[PDB]
RNA sequence: CGAUGUCGGCUCGUCGCAUCCUGGGGCUGAAGAAGGUCCCAAGGGUUGGGCUGUUCGCCCAUUAAAGCGGCACGCGAGCUG
RNA sequence: GAAUGCCGGCAUGAGUAACGAUAAAGAGGGUGAGAAUCCCUCUCGCCGUAAGCCCAAGGGUUCCUACGCAAUGGUCGUCAGCGUAGGGUUAGGCGGGACCUAAGGUGAAGCCGAAAGGCGUAGCCGAAGGGCAGCCGGUUAAUAUUCCGGCCCUUCCCGCAGGUGCGAUGGGGGGACGCUCUAGGCUAGGGGGACCGGAGCCAUGGACGAGCCCGGCCAGAAGCGCAGGGUGGGAGGUAGGCAAAUCCGCCUCCCAACAAGCUCUGCGUGGUGGGGAAGCCCGUACGGGUGACAACCCCCCGAAGCCAGGGAGCCAAGAAAAGCCUCUAAGCACAACCUGCGGGAACCCGUACCGCAAACCGACACAGGUGGGCGGGUGCAAGAGCACUCAGGCGCGCGGGAGAACCCUCGCCAAGGAACUCUGCAAGUUGGCCCCGUAACUUCGGGAGAAGGGGUGCUCCCUGGGGUGAUGAGCCCCGGGGAGCCGCAGUGAACAGGCUCUGGCGACUGUUUACCAAAAACACAGCUCUCUGCGAACUCGUAAGAGGAGGUAUAGGGAGCGACGCUUGCCCGGUGCCGGAAGGUCAAGGGGAGGGGUGCAAGCCCCGAACCGAAGCCCCGGUGAACGGCGGCCGUAACUAUAACGGUCCUAAGGUAGCGAAAUUCCUUGUCGGGUAAGUUCCGACCUGCACGAAAAGCGUAACGACCGGAGCGCUGUCUCGGCGAGGGACCCGGUGAAAUUGAACUGGCCGUGAAGAUGCGGCCUACCCGUGGCAGGACGAAAAGACCCCGUGGAGCUUUACUGCAGCC
RNA sequence: GAGCUAGCCCUGGCCAGGGUGAAGCUGGGGUGAGACCCAGUGGAGGCCCGAACCGGUGGGGGAUGCAAACCCCUCGGAUGA
RNA sequence: UGGUUCGUGGAGCCAUGGGGGAAUCUGGGCGGACCACCGCCUAAGGCUAAGUACUCCGGGUGACCGAUAGCGCACCAGUAC
RNA sequence: AAUGACCU
RNA sequence: CGCGGGGUGGAGCAGCCUGGUAGCUCGUCGGGCUCAUAACCCGAAGGUCGUCGGUUCAAAUCCGGCCCCCGCAACCA
RNA sequence: CCGAGGGUAGGGCCCGUGACUGGGGCGAAGUCGUAACAAGGUAGCUGUACCGGAAGGUGCGGCUGGA
RNA sequence: GUGGGAGAGGGUGGUGGAAUUCCCGGAGUAGCGGUGAAAUGCGCAGAUACCGGGAGGAACGCCGAUGGCGAAGGCAGCCACCUGGUCCACCCGUGACGCUGAGGCGCGAAAGCGUGGGGAGCAAACCGGAUUAGAUACCCGGGUAGUCCACGCCCUAAACG
């Protein structure tokens, strides 16, 4: 059947992305608690250009 | 006059669909004055609130003149008569001869060719808008101001009017379409006439899709529902309310009435 | 009750006798024939349909007879639902 | 030593199930330590609206090559999508960005919010939408619309040359638009050819023949030719297009009325360029040479594509902005602008490879999911259907035997033909086209493919229309008539309704419990009730604000009913809602009669009755398509039976029409009648309606239904009652090799006994040791800390005239 | 967290081929003029048959599956809600 | 209304959303309703070290662990997944 | 402000 | 089987709970109006209160045991 | 070739029968009321509509077969 | 044919006043409605009676007749338009063109049905208060369809002279 993920990096970025975490508290709060956390990445890679 | 089919097929044989002998060679419309981009969505910023609404036809704005004191005294040819998508009524194209061009929600009688104009000169003929005022007692008239200035508001449905019955100082008193007697400022403009495209409440959608077409979305009943959803919700094998018919959100919904009371618009009105 | 799947049907059977038939017998208000009634006897047999989820039952057509009951109201790690 | 404890390790089942589609394999020859599995050749099978091809998403090195097989591959592996290394992705014209706007996002001004933040016209951001200049070939092991060849374009900048008032983010025009059906002419694509080109081949009886086989194309500027799209030309007046305008708009006169003229596309043709089979020979994993000085021609079918902004009809009435054209304002008119021609300038990012899949989403080389374009030929009425098949790609990454039970999928059957069974569940019959031929009923459409029938192949003869063509040959579409041939059988294979009768429910097409319910439930047009006068009601939000709606009573919100036909009674006592400037009650506040505590006193501070006080409730009315309700007991007719009639109690009123053992009937298989040999079901009636009933509508209703019930015909493996055969497993051999479970085991029957159902205790009986294929009665078998039931002063969802608050409203 | 699912908004795309034959148009007929009736043309429809495509009706298989929803046969819709 | 031990209590003091609304030493607040008396303070502007709290970091020590312990990490770990 | 058994 | 409501003249109903009096309507009987009947008018009669027990000075009434009448309940399995 | 007839399928008319149901005719002295005929005690009759055990009543219009 | 005449003949548009009902203001009290008699009902929440203003629907007093018009059904305030039938005079024109009429077609009171509009008064059904033995009737108080309009049906009558 149709599974859950359906990829799409234009969604991904726009969704996780390091700007729209930046854009609000609640996802500003989310970097600097993986910040503290030693997370070797804050946000999730999107590719391609 | 309304047409009527044959049932070729089942819905074909209670649908009936308008008269549009009145649409002169004109049905796509005018640029320039009007179309604007129109924007649907059901819903605020976020969230349905107005329910079951949606989908049916992409429609163009015909942005339509309900202030006439603009072109006081200048007049103008009514060029054509045009399906208005977002409206009851049918609209007028009109030619004023200071080159302009306006529509006007078309009244009944309205013919091609006709001269029509706006302002305290004004023979009282359809078509024209004066000031109440100047108006006779007991000529039917539309697309009423309420306050002066403020642009046409009563009566733009299909086939309405309301009629002068008398005046008062400042005011002179208004039949609306409701039946409602209301004391409407001198100084608002009105045009005579009824109007028109009467043949509205006369015509019987059909079927389900014409419902969709013209964007609404299946109402579905508080009975249908259940105790999280509606006050009708529930029980078993159907249920007769079981409570004062109400409203989802819990107000009832036979008699009770809802207008505020110390509006302060009460002591101008008169009727039901 | 840290689970014994619970009606009926099917399939497969098997046992008890307080025997439906078939075999033996006494009495009979047993002429004969066919019955009644009791005692011995389970070795084998104990039909096919209609209605009902039905068990049961009531019918239709038969039959020597169309037996009653136990086996977790036998049988779902066998089926049916 | 136990906690269905926790982490880890190793066992048991066990060489057991399985090895992922039943599209299929066989051989010869290579390489190699080792070949069913790698490479090559011959044969066979499968796909072919794909299982072929090209894009987009996603993936990210999987592409190519060299060297390799520990692991990954469900077996093997010399092979690989795997390991090691190296190589590979070339653009002004393709796509995206130095262009535009959509929803939406952001947001200067502005508004709002304890804070965080929330809105928000302008502007910006935002693309499978608009705009924009490359086509055909050749090359690499791997890239090419990118390199190269040929042909053809677009932007800038600097020049010269020739024109003109040039000139804006500003005015206008344009861009610019639906759906359904469509004309004319083209192109893509395809069929045929005695014609042109071509290596070649006479086979096994015949054929040296308009014989077989292969191929007869592609691009192409200007210039033409053919199709078609856009569009009127003047002159005045002007108050609108938010400054101006010669532009546009409106008005009036002339001239065209036409594509005549301007243009602008498309298609042919075009200088020229390129390509160019079968077969044969070769040595590649593959490509190369020759065939060739290849030929490159004539017909026909022909789009859904092009000319495109074509045309007709319809209602539900069908984006925006830039580019572009034009107008003028500031300015400037040595600037600038247009056109021609030369030279110069033209960046950034993507380009490998997979892509209906072993490279994407499903933990897997997963029988699932994944948007767009091409998708040839022949026949079957047509087609993207079906059968076979070009190109191209596959035989699905365990094989070998055997020929049991059993299961799966499949074929056939005597005689009977639903006797099966909850039910004809399943399976069968039926099945395409043409022509006959069709009932009740009906809303006049339907019902209808009703039902029931006949025809259907091939050959020869005569003959009617068209299309392309000159009015002709052919070539291509539809027909009619007559003879005759073959077989059990002519849509000879594949694709392709069983039918009727009568009820229940819902009008209908539709929708729903993704993952046990597709329904009589939801929705539906349509009916009524009720709210709402516009800063509407209502909803969302603390607010600002937004929806409603750029709507205005023929409109919008809420509620119930649910096409349609005939209809929808009685009760306002209780509850609700609506209407009542009286009255009763009624909080804060007003008012202070009166009293209290202190002070030597002025005073200061407390209580506090009258009386004046809102909504709300009480009280007076209204209202049932508002919440709801709509009786009991005696007696009576000149045979009996029964009761039109009467008495009496009670109510707010005592159920009317129509239906009625019903999706409703307990007693109940009610009692009659019908279908049956027989009918707890079904249909028609009777009414004693336990416990129908009129918008939670009542009684009907043609049509419709993968809904539910009853019946009959047809036809059958459903059955009497099974039988045989087929293939995939099951079994045997080789290869890899799990799982749940498991206190430990040396694990028999009976009659007892025991916590009341014992292999384990007692008595007796039986019984050599160990496996293999099977069957499921037992181990109160496995699986899930029973769903039910109760317990806990456990928890949640829901309700209300439970309590108590809160929002909201008054 | 709306990359699954539900609704809505913006912008594109897709729906082979067959049937049935509404309005209208045109001709003929009828009338004082009509209504209307015949052809012919026309091509409407939550119309019919049936692929793609969207579904999921019944039965069987599958149940440590190919699959934590699948497969075979059969079936509903398929110009529209 | 909050704050204080103070939950409306005899409920003061301190802060304060709303209403009314003074005074400048013979002026004002407080000593738990209130009044008298005796006393204590001087509101409605602001700043001000040190003593105090913590441990990313460095140092020292341990009747603290010794790789199923000790931080999740002694090992390239907030990594693989 | 109702009613008047049957035939004659 | 459980529950709670009910038996009163000839009929239908009151009267009980706050024990001592049994009342309303119809019917029956006698008389009148009428030619007669009914309607109407005037008079009159009529009640072991289902039974059995006793609590009391006294029971239709209060309390127990039976008997019929009606209504409700009979659930999860 | 046609063809009597037999067969199958479906229509058309007609007759008989059917639980139950509708009204009707007729049958000396059963029931309920009083509709009509005298202004029949509400003039009657009437077409239609609604209602009522029953005659009947009432609304609307009409008639003289009433003053 | 020419010239005129009377008419509530028909269709459309517009308009007038009297009265009833409801609303508003004023003034005003203790009752009003109604019947054979009453009661239901309305009224101290300010009724009936009276005055001023407003709204609305329907029907047209006197003229009016024992009258007129029409084929019938039927037609009545006034105004204008469109429009049928008819009477007289003159004897001008045509020249037998005539009468009737199966079927057909058209019209057709009231009640009734469909769609939308309107609804003051009246009023089937319905609810009451009386009357009666009983009243589903007569009498009284309320009251809905309907009565009114547009369009489309229905086709009846003591449609009668
Ligand atoms: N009589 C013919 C038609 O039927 C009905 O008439 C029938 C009945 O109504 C009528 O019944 C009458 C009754 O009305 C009258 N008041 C009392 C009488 N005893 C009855 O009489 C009837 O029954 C008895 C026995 O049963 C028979 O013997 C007698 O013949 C018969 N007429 O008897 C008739 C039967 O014969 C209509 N009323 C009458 O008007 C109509 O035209
Ligand atoms: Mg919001
Ligand atoms: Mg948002
Ligand atoms: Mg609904
Ligand atoms: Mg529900
Ligand atoms: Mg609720
Ligand atoms: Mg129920
Ligand atoms: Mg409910
Ligand atoms: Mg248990
Ligand atoms: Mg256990
Ligand atoms: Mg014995
Ligand atoms: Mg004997
Ligand atoms: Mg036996
Ligand atoms: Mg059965
Ligand atoms: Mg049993
Ligand atoms: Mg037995
Ligand atoms: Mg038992
Ligand atoms: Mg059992
Ligand atoms: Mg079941
Ligand atoms: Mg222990
Ligand atoms: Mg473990
Ligand atoms: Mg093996
Ligand atoms: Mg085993
Ligand atoms: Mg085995
Ligand atoms: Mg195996
Ligand atoms: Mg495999
Ligand atoms: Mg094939
Ligand atoms: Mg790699
Ligand atoms: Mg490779
Ligand atoms: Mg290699
Ligand atoms: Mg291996
Ligand atoms: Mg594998
Ligand atoms: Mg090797
Ligand atoms: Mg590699
Ligand atoms: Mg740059
Ligand atoms: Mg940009
Ligand atoms: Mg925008
Ligand atoms: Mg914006
Ligand atoms: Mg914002
Ligand atoms: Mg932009
Ligand atoms: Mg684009
Ligand atoms: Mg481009
Ligand atoms: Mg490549
Ligand atoms: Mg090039
Ligand atoms: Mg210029
Ligand atoms: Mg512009
Ligand atoms: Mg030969
Ligand atoms: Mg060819
Ligand atoms: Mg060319
Ligand atoms: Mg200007
Ligand atoms: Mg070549
Ligand atoms: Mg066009
Ligand atoms: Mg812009
Ligand atoms: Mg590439
Ligand atoms: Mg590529
Ligand atoms: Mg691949
Ligand atoms: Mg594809
Ligand atoms: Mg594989
Ligand atoms: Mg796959
Ligand atoms: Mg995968
Ligand atoms: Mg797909
Ligand atoms: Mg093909
Ligand atoms: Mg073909
Ligand atoms: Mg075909
Ligand atoms: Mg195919
Ligand atoms: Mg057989
Ligand atoms: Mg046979
Ligand atoms: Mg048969
Ligand atoms: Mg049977
Ligand atoms: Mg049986
Ligand atoms: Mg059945
Ligand atoms: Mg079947
Ligand atoms: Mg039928
Ligand atoms: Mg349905
Ligand atoms: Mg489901
Ligand atoms: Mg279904
Ligand atoms: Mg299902
Ligand atoms: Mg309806
Ligand atoms: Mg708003
Ligand atoms: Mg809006
Ligand atoms: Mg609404
Ligand atoms: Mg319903
Ligand atoms: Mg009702
Ligand atoms: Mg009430
Ligand atoms: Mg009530
Ligand atoms: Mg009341
Ligand atoms: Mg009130
Ligand atoms: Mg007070
Ligand atoms: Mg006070
Ligand atoms: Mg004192
Ligand atoms: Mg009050
Ligand atoms: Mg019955
Ligand atoms: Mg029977
Ligand atoms: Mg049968
Ligand atoms: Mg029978
Ligand atoms: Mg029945
Ligand atoms: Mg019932
Ligand atoms: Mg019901
Ligand atoms: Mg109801
Ligand atoms: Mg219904
Ligand atoms: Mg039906
Ligand atoms: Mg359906
Ligand atoms: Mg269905
Ligand atoms: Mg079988
Ligand atoms: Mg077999
Ligand atoms: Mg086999
Ligand atoms: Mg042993
Ligand atoms: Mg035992
Ligand atoms: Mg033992
Ligand atoms: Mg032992
Ligand atoms: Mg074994
Ligand atoms: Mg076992
Ligand atoms: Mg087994
Ligand atoms: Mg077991
Ligand atoms: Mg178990
Ligand atoms: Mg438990
Ligand atoms: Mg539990
Ligand atoms: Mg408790
Ligand atoms: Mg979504
Ligand atoms: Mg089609
Ligand atoms: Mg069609
Ligand atoms: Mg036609
Ligand atoms: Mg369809
Ligand atoms: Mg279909
Ligand atoms: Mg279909
Ligand atoms: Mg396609
Ligand atoms: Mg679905
Ligand atoms: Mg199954
Ligand atoms: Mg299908
Ligand atoms: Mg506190
Ligand atoms: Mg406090
Ligand atoms: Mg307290
Ligand atoms: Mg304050
Ligand atoms: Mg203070
Ligand atoms: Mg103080
Ligand atoms: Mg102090
Ligand atoms: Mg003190
Ligand atoms: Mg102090
Ligand atoms: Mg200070
Ligand atoms: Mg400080
Ligand atoms: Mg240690
Ligand atoms: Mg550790
Ligand atoms: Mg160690
Ligand atoms: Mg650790
Ligand atoms: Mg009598
Ligand atoms: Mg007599
Ligand atoms: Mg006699
Ligand atoms: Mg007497
Ligand atoms: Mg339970
Ligand atoms: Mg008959
Ligand atoms: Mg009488
Ligand atoms: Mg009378
Ligand atoms: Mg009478
Ligand atoms: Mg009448
Ligand atoms: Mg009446
Ligand atoms: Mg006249
Ligand atoms: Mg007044
Ligand atoms: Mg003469
Ligand atoms: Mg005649
Ligand atoms: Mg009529
Ligand atoms: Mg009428
Ligand atoms: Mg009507
Ligand atoms: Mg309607
Ligand atoms: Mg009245
Ligand atoms: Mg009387
Ligand atoms: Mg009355
Ligand atoms: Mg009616």
């Amino acid at each position: 059947m149709k599974r859950t993920w359906q990829p799409n990096r234009r969604k991904r970025a726009k969704t996780h992305g390091f700007r729209a975490r930046m854009r609000t508290p609640g996802g500003r709060k989310v970097l600097k608690r993986r910040r503290q956390k030693g997370r070797w990445r804050l946000t999730p890679a999107v590719r391609k250009r | 006059a309304v047409k009527k089919f044959k049932p070729y097929t089942p819905s074909r044989r209670f649908m009936t669909v308008a008269d549009f002998s009145e649409i002169t060679k004109t049905e796509p419309e005018k640029s320039l004055v009007k179309p604007l981009k129109k924007t649907g969505g059901r819903n605020n910023q976020g969230r349905i609130t107005v329910r079951f609404r949606g989908g049916g036809h992409k429609r163009l704005y015909r942005i339509i003149d309900f202030k006439r004191w603009d072109k006081v005294g200048i007049p103008a040819k009514v060029a054509a008569i045009e399906y208005d998508p977002n409206r009851s009524a049918r609209i007028a194209l009109l030619h004023y001869v200071d080159g302009e061009k306006r529509y006007i929600i078309a009244p009944d009688g309205l013919q091609v060719g006709q001269q029509v104009v706006a302002g305290p000169d004004a023979p009282i003929q359809v078509g024209n808008a004066l000031p109440l005022r100047f108006i006779p007692v007991g000529t039917v008239v539309h697309a009423v101001e309420l306050e002066p200035k403020k642009g046409a508001k009563l009566a733009r449905a299909a086939g309405t009017s309301a009629q002068i019955q008398g005046r008062e100082g400042d005011y002179v008193i208004l039949r609306l379409p409701s039946g409602e007697l209301r004391k409407v400022h001198g100084e608002c403009y009105a045009t005579v006439g009824a109007v028109g495209n009467a043949d509205h409440k006369n015509i019987v959608l059909g079927k389900a899709g014409r419902s969709r077409w013209l964007g609404r979305r299946p109402h579905v009943r508080g009975a249908a529902m259940n105790p999280v959803d509606h006050p009708h919700g529930g029980g078993e094998g159907r249920a007769p309310r079981g409570r004062p018919p109400a409203s989802p959100w819990g107000w009832q919904t036979k008699g009770l009435k809802t207008r505020k009371r110390r509006k302060p618009s009460s002591r101008f009105i008169i009727a039901r």
